[PDB]
């Protein structure tokens, strides 16, 4: 599973920042001092492991440490590492005893990986890095998103007693919305298989759980019923996920403050149309095709003339079956769900008629006919063609003509010619893909017509379910659009972190002049700004006749010198180029950019479809512009998508965001399996490690005057218990005599502001003033910990009795 | 004459996760749990790979049979509660807020604003 | 049911059978009693059981809830990196310290009979003894 490319980029993310303090003042190693290191034969031999835990041996010099590995178990062999390969360790801290990574004493990379691992190995998959929520795919049902857990998370007095959970984010989001009349968006992102769609379904069910009833249950039921339906039509089995979402999903919801969905709206973008025609090996097309072909009853097979799943050109004959997936049972769920979105039986019958026609059109074969070199339908497939058009309520002769008869303009004269076999198959394929995509969008249009509020949304809960940054070696158009979307969301992330912090300093009267902001405005521009951007030039090239992938690249390299965000690629500088995204350089290959961007049904085929007698097929392409001459931006994927994205981002930017960052821990779909290089790569692409850094900057440590006094009283117990001093001036006194430099604290209107480093120093200062208690506290704690450990053993003694009981039964066997 | 070997042996495997060797940091917790305390000197003179038999000998030599929690209170004394809880937290105690409340109900039943450290050494001696 | 009545007559005395021998049968019959069961039937009928109580006792010893999932609980508790393995010494210390502790020889023998390897798949060790 772990490739060498994964190891290359994972070692790039590794950095060593803070120094390791393994020696006491006298120069001797602290007895037993533990560190993390990336040098070990364990690491060379097992690519799931990136760091191991060692203890520095007495006698180490300071410029080369001699260590012995202790976790995972080793040889006891001493070896030598450079200090730049030792990282500090959080020894003796319970990873389950708090929810946020930033509360750790050290947050270097091995410490962060290990903190998340030992929570994950105890089935705690949720951890925050404010404002981010990290959620790791357990790849088994942990049993923590049931109705009883929904009720516990919704009805508990103080949600702070409970561990991080997607319900906690749902509950805060809903609580803020009704609390200050502000819309919210929950943004769920991550790579394939990470658990995004499971997360958003769990949040939806939370939102659908009213404390005591929902009069608008009919609307809520339609919204929930949309999950099986959208998955059937838009999800497919890939190598990485048996249930991959091949479209981005946005939802707006109206939710009563005690739970219950009252209104909603659904938006799908960038459906993977190409999957309708062909699929890689061990992959399927959209679930609906297999649900339908396997689940339809004998009468529905008769009407539509259905054959078997292994009998269709558009369906991969060899990946028909997916372990764990009962397509027939899923069909019955889809049929019932369609009715719950208030489609009649007539409507549903039309829907599957169209699907049956799409499948059938794919089985029509074309041949070359030379007198010229025109194309034609194979004679034995003329019924198959006719049935497919009847199945789609299309005019068979008019559809035949648009596929076989080419009109070109030469001079300024229209000339009737013929498409050859290759181009005519491209037209048959376009029709198949167009009809499926528009049928998918029609179903959503219909849904929305039942569940949207008549006036539009006053205040709403948004939900976004999308890929995060995608980085392969070969990146294409599909990844470009994805990575642009995530640049937009990164800017939203950096903005909200800056606004919230700037607001807090202002409110307390702290100078903001030292606040930090890493803008990505320059790379959004290089991708989007009209007239000087990749997307502008992709558009321009597509419009102009004789555009090539290569001429697209070339215009970019000559016009985007102004920012370093565009970088021509070294190898194959035609057709390859690099962009300096926020997460690092990403390389794109412009092969087929123009092919994929212009992949939109346009022209006279659309006009035939619009002329169908059937009222649903009429609405598939309702009001689509007639493209009589040339080709217009209105039918380019990138041009339409960018308007969608802009519209979508204006909406989100008007809301308070919540970021659920999903992580897939291994590539084997297995529980309790931890692959560090792949997890580390995702910690980087999800800006989790940056989130820690971001929050630690400046005066990151705040406590109200009486929290500071409760916390730090013994720094100067005199100053803290002076009955003639207001609580604010007691803090000034304590800090003035602590030893801290002025640069390290500021006194706000109500809080003490501390740089992170000053807080640790203040903590160390208080501990030296308390040296006399060190022995007494060690023994109390240790004695109690022993008892705490014996209780955990007593729980499993009834289990242990059985092991021993059968052991003695087997000794009797002798 | 009072044999502690069984209790020592049980405690070792509790802190070592049932292995016959124990890590140094976990060894410090172990000996601290029987009220044993070392300077940095005797500390740095310990073996580096401490095993069970070593612990049993060390415990025999250092365990205070007459006053196991001498270092909580010596009979050769009362602190406010919030002072005590602060000191615990100041010294980075790994005890959760629950553990501390349970210890406080036990040792200070009447919810007096003072805590007797003699009392704490007593009740802990009882739970050995 | 004949096995039951046969094994009773081997070790019956004055028509009653001792709890120790009654347990020995329960093992011979493929049941696995513990001290808990030995104590439940002590409370009821003393240390010598008539035939009917012996049968009622053998009922107590069936323990159908016994599966691999239930037995491995204590080994799992000490398997911190969740490898599925524990060393022989780890499992020796568990079996000889808590519960109806075995002797060291009994524990060593039971582990060395299951694997010549120092690391033991305790899911498989428990499945082995359960049959
Ligand atoms: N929280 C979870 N608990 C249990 N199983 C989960 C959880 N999240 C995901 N899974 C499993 O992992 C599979 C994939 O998770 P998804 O939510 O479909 O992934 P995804 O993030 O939506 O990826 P894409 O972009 O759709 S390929 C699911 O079908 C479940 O089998
Ligand atoms: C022709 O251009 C494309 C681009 C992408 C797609 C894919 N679907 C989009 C999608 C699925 N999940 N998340 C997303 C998105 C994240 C951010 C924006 S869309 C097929 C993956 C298809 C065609
Ligand atoms: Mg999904």
């Amino acid at each position: 599973a772990v490739t060498n490319e994964e190891i290359k980029t994972a070692s790039k993310i590794v950095r060593r920042v803070s120094n390791v303090e393994a020696f006491d003042k006298s120069g001797s190693v602290f007895k037993g001092y533990q560190i993390w290191t990336d040098i070990s034969p364990t690491i060379e031999n097992d690519p799931n492991i990136m760091f191991v835990k060692c203890v520095v041996q007495q006698g180490s010099k300071k410029e080369k440490l001699t260590v012995v590995q202790i976790d995972p178990p080793g040889t006891g062999t001493p070896y030598d590492i450079d200090p730049t390969h030792a990282w500090n360790c959080n020894s003796q801290v319970d990873p389950m005893s708090f929810g946020d990574i930033g509360l750790l004493n050290h947050t270097n990379i091995p410490c962060v990986l290990d903190f998340l691992k030992h929570r994950y190995l105890k089935n705690q998959i949720y951890t925050t890095a404010v404002p981010l929520i990290v959620a790791i795919n357990p790849y088994k049902d942990l049993g923590n998103t049931t109705n009883e857990w929904i009720r516990r998370y919704r009805d508990t007095a103080d949600h702070t007693k409970l561990p991080p959970h997607v319900f906690t984010c749902a509950r805060e989001a809903l609580s803020n919305l009704h609390g200050v009349n502000k819309s919210q968006t929950i943004i769920v992102s991550g790579e394939s298989g990470a658990g995004k769609t499971e997360a958003t379904k769990q949040i939806m069910r939370y939102f659908a759980s009213s404390k005591s009833g929902n009069m608008d249950l009919r609307i809520q039921t339609a919204i929930m019923a949309a999950n099986p339906v959208l998955e059937a039509f838009g999800n497919a089995k890939t190598i990485r996920n048996n249930n991959s979402s091949r479209f981005g999903r946005f939802m707006q919801l109206v939710i009563s403050h005690e739970g219950g969905i009252r209104y909603g709206s659904v938006v799908a973008f960038l459906l993977e149309k190409s999957r309708i025609i062909t699929q890689d090996d061990n992959e399927r097309s959209y679930h609906i095709f297999y649900q339908f072909l396997k689940g339809a009853n004998s009468t529905m097979k008769s009407k539509f003339g259905l054959k078997g799943v292994t009998e269709y050109k558009l369906l991969n004959p060899n990946s028909t079956e997916v372990s764990g997936v009962d397509d027939v049972k899923d069909f019955e769920e889809v049929i019932e769900s369609l009715k719950n979105m208030e489609l009649s039986e007539s409507d549903i019958e039309v829907i599957f008629s169209i699907v049956a026609g799409i499948l059938t059109l794919g089985n029509v074969r074309l041949i070359e006919k030379q007198e010229s070199d025109a194309a034609a339908i194979m004679d034995e497939d003329m019924g198959v063609f006719n049935k497919a058009c009847e199945l789609m309520y299309l005019d068979p002769e008019l559809i035949k003509r648009e596929i076989l008869i080419k009109v070109t303009v030469a001079g300024g004269t229209k000339i009737e010619g013929r498409w050859n076999k290759n181009d005519a198959e491209v037209l048959k394929s376009s029709l198949c893909k167009a009809m499926y995509e528009k049928l998918f969008l029609w179903i959503i249009r219909h849904l929305n017509s039942r569940i949207e509020p008549e006036g539009g949304f006053k205040t709403f809960m948004g939900m976004l379910d999308i890929f995060g940054f995608e980085v392969f070696k070969n990146n294409s158009l599909e990844q470009l659009f994805i990575n642009i979307t995530n640049e937009m969301l990164q800017k939203n992330f950096v903005d909200i972190v800056f606004e919230r912090e700037s607001k807090l300093y202002k409110d307390e009267g702290i100078s903001t002049a030292e606040l930090k902001y890493t803008s990505n405005k320059e790379v959004i521009n290089v991708l989007c700004e009209k007239g000087k951007s990749v997307l502008s030039y992709l558009e321009d090239q597509c419009l102009a006749p004789g555009g090539t992938d290569e001429k697209f690249v070339s215009s970019c390299a000559t016009n985007l010198k102004e920012n370093n965000k565009f970088t021509p690629a070294k190898v194959a500088s035609n057709k390859n180029f690099i962009i300096q995204h926020t997460i690092g350089p990403i390389q794109y290959c412009a092969e087929s950019f123009l092919l994929k961007n212009k992949d939109v049904l346009r022209g006279d085929l659309v006009e035939v479809i619009k002329d169908s007698p059937n009222p649903i097929v009429q609405q598939l392409f309702e009001g689509q512009v007639i493209e009589k001459g040339k080709i217009a931006k209105g039918s380019l994927i990138g041009s339409q998508f960018l308007n969608q994205l802009t519209s979508l981002m204006n909406l989100i930017n008007s809301t308070e965001p919540h970021f659920i960052r999903c992580i897939k821990p291994n590539e084997n779909k297995k529980p309790l399996e931890w692959c560090e290089p792949k997890i580390l790569i995702q910690l980087h692409a999800l800006s989790i490690l940056e989130a820690l850094v971001l929050r630690q900057l400046g005066y990151s440590y705040r406590r109200t005057f009486e929290e500071f006094l409760y916390q730090y009283k013994f720094v100067d117990i005199a100053a803290a218990e002076d009955s003639s001093v207001e609580n604010q001036n007691k803090c000034v006194n304590i800090l003035k005599l602590s030893g801290l430099s002025e640069s390290m604290y500021k006194i706000g209107k109500s809080m003490v502001f501390l740089k992170q480093e000053g807080a640790k120093i203040l903590t160390k200062i208080q501990r030296e003033k308390l040296v006399e208690w060190e022995n007494c506290v060690s023994v109390i704690e240790a004695a109690i910990l022993k008892h705490k450990y014996k209780q955990k053993v007593n729980k499993n003694i009834p289990s242990l009795l059985r092991v021993q009981a059968h052991i003695r039964k087997k000794m009797v066997a002798q | 004459a009072s044999d502690m070997e069984e209790k020592f042996r049980e405690a070792f495997i509790l802190f070592s996760s049932c292995s016959d060797h124990i890590e140094m940091y976990k060894f410090f917790e172990l000996m601290n749990s029987f009220g044993i305390i070392l300077t940095n000197d005797e500390k740095a003179a310990l073996p580096n790979d401490i095993n069970m038999d070593y612990w049993l000998n060390f415990a025999k030599k250092h365990y205070n049979y007459e006053q196991p929690f001498k270092h909580i209170n010596n009979v050769n004394v009362q602190i406010k509660i919030d002072n005590f809880l602060g000191i615990m937290k100041a010294l980075d105690t790994r005890l959760t807020e629950s553990d501390l409340n349970i210890l406080l109900q036990i040792t200070n039943p009447e919810n007096k604003s003072t805590l007797n450290l003699k009392t704490v050494s007593q009740k802990l001696t009882e739970s050995i | 049911e004949s096995d039951v009545r046969i094994y009773f007559n081997e070790k019956s005395s004055g028509g009653k059978i001792s709890i120790d021998n009654a347990s020995y049968n329960a093992r011979k019959l493929g049941l696995a009693p513990s001290s808990i069961d030995e104590k439940k039937i002590k409370e009821l009928y003393g240390d010598n059981l008539t035939y009917e109580q012996y049968l009622e006792y053998l009922s107590i010893c069936v323990h159908d809830k016994d599966n691999v999932e239930e037995l491995i609980k204590m080994f799992a508790h000490f398997d911190n990196n969740c490898t599925g393995y524990l060393t022989k010494s780890q499992m020796k210390n568990i079996l000889t310290t808590w519960g109806d502790a075995l002797t060291d020889q009994e524990a060593i023998d039971a582990l060395n009979a299951f694997s010549s390897e120092d690391n033991i798949d305790y899911k498989l060790f428990c499945e082995d003894i359960l049959q």
